[PDB]
């Protein structure tokens, strides 16, 4: 008896950290929505309709959100599946040609700058012998002064080519699952406390992770899953200035957008098969893009990051709220997509603030753009054809991307400004409750048995 | 009882070795998508075959537990029975014989191909 | 903010053998860099997270430490060791230690 | 090879400003912060801040806000599109700014953070 | 300066290159090697 053998074990319980191509899961009402327009919700495999997490009790495992990888896979899938969708749609290389633009038909205070430059322009025809004027309509960010006439081009004429996204395409962010293959776990964080890094108690195994939306957005992320009791804080290295801080809500701060004029869109035959999507007249009034968020809810949640933040910089301290400290406008304001066209919201007023130791709402102004340059794009940039009527979207606030200045000097005034810049926070910031492991269930193990002769 | 699939991860070896055909099932079944789709697809089945691959150049095809032939050298862990079977976790116990369980393999390939080119010489005389 | 302090402020030691160069922080918790700048010349970075050498530094150069004491080991001493080093935690740098003939 | 590349040495009158302009190149200058370090005379190292190349987000040293501004280009070549200009610009300056200025950038192993500076510009002498 | 045996391997080429903008064009030069080009046809 004394002497032990060996047996070996299939179907044990154990795994290793790894790394591994994930795939897709979405609804069936995805594809209802046909139309031709979301991205690859049609390549991509269906979701569980009865849904499972086993819980996996007296385990703890060591988490860490800042050394993922299915956020850099995401981003990058997000980044290819959105090029893939541009490869039919039309080259507006003619487009790139001198412009001759005005302002448009307005009666406003010289303090008050043209945001809307009416472009006329010879264009191509159907035909290789002709050619036509033609004007449309153009937003001050998507030309440039170029040199008593006052002509212009495309801003993308010296930087990149471009492309009109096809409108029988959708911008909508739909859920996505991250489905692992095979004898590959995800192991998914519990814990309603947990800081993104570290040891967790409450954990569970699960095939694909939740419905999470690819909500491309500087400054304050929207949309996103919020927390179940304290507003988290969460970063690679808090100390250190240089990294940023992702804030993750507790409750909801609905916030409202839109552009106020009722634009048209006319239809310019570039030809054959090419044509281009002119904005057309401005049918009533020429108002300000802008969104609201109540000022009554925007100090109560920061109340809470503040109560949050002293956990980290002491009892005794003050923190206040600035606005962004320069840099590219993708960065320097709140962007994001609204029924289809780009914004450009000015946050200034949100992040205008002071906190010590011990009824309307915030209209915040916004611009708009049509070839656009996200991704940190170099080579190749897209238009956003004009969206016909009105435009106006609803939104919770799920959290933000702060940034302390690094001044110091042990000072209990170290303020915070909202940052941006890398999209890969934004997936950190939903990817924050999952790992991914390989799974190896060859055991082998002495128990006093041996085989037959 | 039926806890799920990796259920058993904090349970004590003896009571996770009860669980193994839960584990053992859930391991096979569960145009840019369309990729990925297919080398996870791949992956899966030689990641599969490669544990039957072992299983097979063993004697151990049956499968789940199954005895053999080379005897527990005491350097691998030297703990007695109570304390890894009714006491420590597979997590936890995978770590510490990890730094030989592909020499004590290479003990396994070896013992079987001698219990075949034996087992024949046995069926020969009779 | 986090104050470094270097000691000793000069050392001096003969090639061949082997200097510790100590970084005391404010603060504990943190890995600690090391830079060496010889006389006239550009920094050069030795050590990262406490104990990682940099790219092309040679296995002489030892670094250590945990919570607050931090270390620069530089084995067998080569007439290039001869220089000034400093510590760095983030923004944060200590003053310097110089190694001298 | 990483390469970053200063402009020269300059005398500044007090109230004057200064920029210094970093080229930077032999990898894809998106990708990495670069920041600026001043080592002065008696006193050390001061480090001034980063900048992002992407949009080009920045951060200054509490101390010296007001003072420092710091801007990128990046490069127009289309054959070579990868490298990009880093600028600093400092001002109101006093003798006490007399000091040699440092464009760096992090190393980029995996276990290499944000301020250990694998990669240094040859320095510019600033004499106020 | 090369004696007139020595055939001239560098010719350096003008031509109406194209603009980033369809309206224009540029007249731009570029140097071609001999195996490069092909004469067309007192220019
Ligand atoms: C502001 C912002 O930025 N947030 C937006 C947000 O606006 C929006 O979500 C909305 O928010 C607003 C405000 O928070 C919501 O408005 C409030 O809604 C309720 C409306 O009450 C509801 O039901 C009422 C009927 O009352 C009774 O009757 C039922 C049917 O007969 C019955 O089942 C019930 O028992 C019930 O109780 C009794 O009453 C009946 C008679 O009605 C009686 O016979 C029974 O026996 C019972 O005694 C009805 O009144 C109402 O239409 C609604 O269905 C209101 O109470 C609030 O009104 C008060 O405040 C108004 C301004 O705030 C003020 O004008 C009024 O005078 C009132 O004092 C208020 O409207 C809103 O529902 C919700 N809107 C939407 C679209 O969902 C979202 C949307 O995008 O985004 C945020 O970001
Ligand atoms: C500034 C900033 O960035 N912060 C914003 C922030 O503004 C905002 O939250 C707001 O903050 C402001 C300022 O901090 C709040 O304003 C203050 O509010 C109180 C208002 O007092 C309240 O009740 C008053 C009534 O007084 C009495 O009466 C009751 C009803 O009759 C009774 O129950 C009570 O007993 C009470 O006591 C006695 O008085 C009555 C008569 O009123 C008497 O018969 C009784 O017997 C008692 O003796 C009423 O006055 C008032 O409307 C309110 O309901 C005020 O005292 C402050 O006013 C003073 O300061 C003003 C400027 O600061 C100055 O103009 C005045 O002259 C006063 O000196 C002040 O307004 C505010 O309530 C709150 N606003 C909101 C919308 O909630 C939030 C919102 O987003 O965000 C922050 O970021």
């Amino acid at each position: 008896a004394e002497n032990l053998w060996v047996t070996v074990y299939y179907g044990v319980p154990v795994w290793k950290d790894a790394e591994t191509t994930l795939f897709c899961a979405s609804d069936a009402k995805a594809y209802e929505t046909e139309k031709h327009n979301v991205w690859a919700t049609h390549a991509c495999v269906p979701t569980d309709p009865n849904p499972q997490e086993i819980h996996l009790e007296n385990v703890t495992e060591e988490f860490n959100m800042w050394k993922n990888n299915m956020v850099e896979q995401m981003h990058t899938d997000i980044i290819s599946l959105w090029d893939q969708s541009l490869k039919p749609c039309v080259k507006l290389t003619p487009l790139c040609v001198t412009l001759q633009c005005t302002n448009v038909t307005n009666n406003i205070t010289d303090d008050m700058r043209g945001e809307l430059k009416n472009c006329s322009f010879n264009m191509t025809t159907e035909l290789r012998d002709k050619k036509q004027k033609v004007y449309s309509l153009f937003y001050r960010l998507d030309v440039v002064q170029i040199n008593s006439n006052k002509e212009y081009r495309l801003i993308n004429c010296n930087t990149s080519a471009c492309t009109q996204a096809c409108p029988k395409v959708s911008f909508e962010p739909i859920p996505i699952h991250y489905c692992a293959p095979a004898g590959f776990a995800i192991l998914k964080c519990k814990d309603k406390k947990f800081n993104g890094t570290g040891p967790c108690p409450s954990v569970s195994t699960v095939q694909c992770t939740h419905g999470i939306k690819p909500v491309v957005s500087t400054q304050l992320l929207l949309n996103g899953s919020l927390a179940e009791e304290e507003v988290m804080i969460r970063s690679e290295n808090i100390t250190n200035n240089a990294k940023n801080i992702l804030v993750q809500f507790n409750t909801p701060v609905q916030i409202n957008c839109t552009r106020p004029n009722n634009n048209t869109r006319k239809s310019i035959r570039i030809g054959p098969g090419q044509a281009f999507y002119a904005t057309g007249d401005i049918i009533g009034d020429i108002r300000q893009a802008h969104c609201n968020v109540s000022k009554a809810t925007w100090n109560e949640t920061l109340g809470k990051v503040v109560k949050q933040l002293r956990k980290h910089f002491g009892n005794n301290t003050i923190i206040r709220f600035a606005n962004s400290s320069g840099g590219d406008l993708e960065v320097t304001t709140h962007s994001f997509n609204c029924g289809g066209e780009f914004f450009y919201c000015n946050t200034s007023g949100l992040f205008n603030s002071t906190w010590i130791s011990n009824n309307d709402s915030i209209t915040l102004p916004c611009r708009i753009k049509q070839i656009i340059n996200m991704w940190q794009r170099i080579g190749q940039c897209m238009y956003a054809p004009p969206i016909q009527g009105v435009i106006r979207c609803v939104s919770n606030i799920t959290g933000l991307i702060l940034t302390r200045d690094g001044g110091s000097t042990n000072s209990t005034t170290e303020t915070f400004r909202p940052g941006g810049g890398d999209m890969r926070d934004n997936w950190r910031s939903e990817l924050y409750k999952y790992k991914v492991v390989k799974i190896e269930p060859l055991g082998v193990a002495p128990t006093r048995c041996k085989r037959r002769v | 009882v039926f806890l799920g699939f990796l259920g058993a991860a904090g349970s004590t070896m003896g009571a996770a070795s009860m669980t193994l055909t839960v584990q053992a099932r859930n391991l096979l079944s569960g145009t840019v998508w369309g990729i990925k789709q297919l080398q996870a697809r791949v992956l899966a089945v030689e990641r599969y075959l490669r544990d039957q691959q072992l299983l097979g150049i063993w004697g151990c095809s049956g499968k789940l537990i199954c005895c053999t032939n080379v005897p527990w050298n005491s350097s691998w862990s030297n703990r007695n029975l109570s304390e890894i079977w009714d006491n420590m976790t597979w997590l936890q116990w995978d770590k510490e014989i990890s730094n030989y369980t592909q020499i004590i393999y290479g003990l396994l390939e070896e013992s079987q191909n001698q219990q075949e080119k034996n087992e024949q010489d046995l069926l020969a005389l009779d | 903010e986090i104050v470094l302090t270097q000691s000793p402020g000069i050392l001096s030691l003969s090639p061949g053998e082997t200097a510790t160069l100590f970084c005391k922080a404010s603060q504990g918790g943190n890995a600690m860099t090391w830079y060496q700048k010889r006389r006239g010349q550009v920094p050069r970075l030795l050590i990262y997270d406490t104990s990682r050498r940099a790219s092309g530094v040679p296995d002489r150069f030892v670094g250590s430490g945990s919570g607050t004491d931090f270390f620069l080991t530089i084995n067998k001493l080569d007439r290039e060791d001869f220089a000034v080093y400093y510590c760095q935690q983030f923004e944060f740098f200590g003053l310097g230690s110089e190694l001298e003939v | 090879q990483v390469q970053l590349v200063q402009s020269g040495a300059v005398i500044k009158t007090p109230g004057s400003s200064v920029k210094i302009s970093c080229r930077a190149s032999g990898y894809n200058f998106r990708d990495y912060s670069i920041h600026w370090v001043r080592l002065i005379p008696d006193k050390g190292f001061e480090w001034i801040g980063w900048i992002k190349p992407l949009w080009g987000a920045v951060s200054y040293a509490r101390q010296l806000q007001g003072r420092v501004s710091m801007t990128r280009q990046l490069s127009q070549d289309p054959d070579d599109p990868d490298w990009g200009v880093a600028y600093m610009e400092f001002s109101g300056l006093t003798p006490a700014d007399t000091a040699e200025y440092f464009c760096v950038r992090r190393g980029s192993c995996d276990y290499c953070g944000d301020f250990p500076w694998q990669y240094w510009c040859q320095g510019t002498v600033v004499v106020v």
